[PDB]
């Protein structure tokens, strides 16, 4: 699990698109430390804005923010706990996936204009 | 005049048919929203699976409003409702004729969400 884990948070500090990092959390909502925005216009203001919220074990809910301690199985009961966070984490995942697509099929449809 | 007049009736056409091409992305993008709407009208789905379905939803209800605003020809808007009939800001005429008067008008309706 600390290898899992471990691959989790490698993969959001590393993933990068056209050397910008996506899944760390810069181009978030709320506190955001960039905006991404799509030019397709003919236009000036003729853009679209992208949110990728963060996607490290801290913002899944399987690591503290704080204490920095994430989950362990290492006890039958808490491993009953973990599953309930598994289920809390991948619905997360499933949330940014389906955010994604949905702005990935408004852009094909947007080139065929 | 007439030779004038019928290279004003190419650049009539060429306005309606790109607006025609404009609505050819709106409906596309409209028919997505309907099948969409027959899957999460099933009843097998929990709140989180049909809140990913209204996830893409959201993203298409804003793309058909991007084309609606930015639909333009010769920096002119289409989709906004101008050329409308009720309450037109606008009269679009295309003067197919020779002569003073020699003149046919159209109307484009409002094509936002």
């Amino acid at each position: 699990v600390s290898q899992l884990v471990d691959e989790i948070d490698r993969i959001a500090s590393q993933a990068e698109f056209n050397k910008m990092k996506l899944l760390t959390g810069a181009f978030a909502r709320l506190n955001p430390t960039a905006s991404m925005w799509f030019h397709i216009g003919a236009n000036m203001h003729q853009r679209e804005r992208v949110y990728i919220e963060t996607m490290n074990t801290a913002a899944l809910g399987l690591r503290n923010p704080t204490v920095l301690t994430f989950i362990s199985l290492s006890t039958a009961g808490k491993a009953n706990s973990v599953i309930g966070l598994c289920d809390d984490a991948l619905r997360v995942i499933s949330k940014q996936r389906a955010d994604l697509g949905a702005y990935y099929n408004r852009m094909e449809h947007a080139a065929k204009g | 005049g007439l030779r004038r007049a019928e290279q004003n009736t190419e650049d009539g056409m060429s306005l309606i048919q790109t607006a025609e091409g404009y609505l050819q992305e709106t409906h596309e993008i409209v028919q997505r929203v309907r099948v969409l709407a027959v899957q999460a009208a099933n009843g097998i789905y929990s709140e989180e699976d049909r809140q990913q379905i209204q996830v893409e939803v959201s993203q298409l209800v804003d793309e058909i409003d991007r084309i609606a605003s930015q639909a333009e020809f010769n920096k002119m808007k289409l989709l906004t409702g101008a050329f409308a009939r009720l309450n037109p800001t606008a009269s679009m005429w295309f003067h197919i004729g020779a002569n003073m008067h020699q003149r046919e008008r159209v109307y484009i309706e409002t094509m936002n969400t």
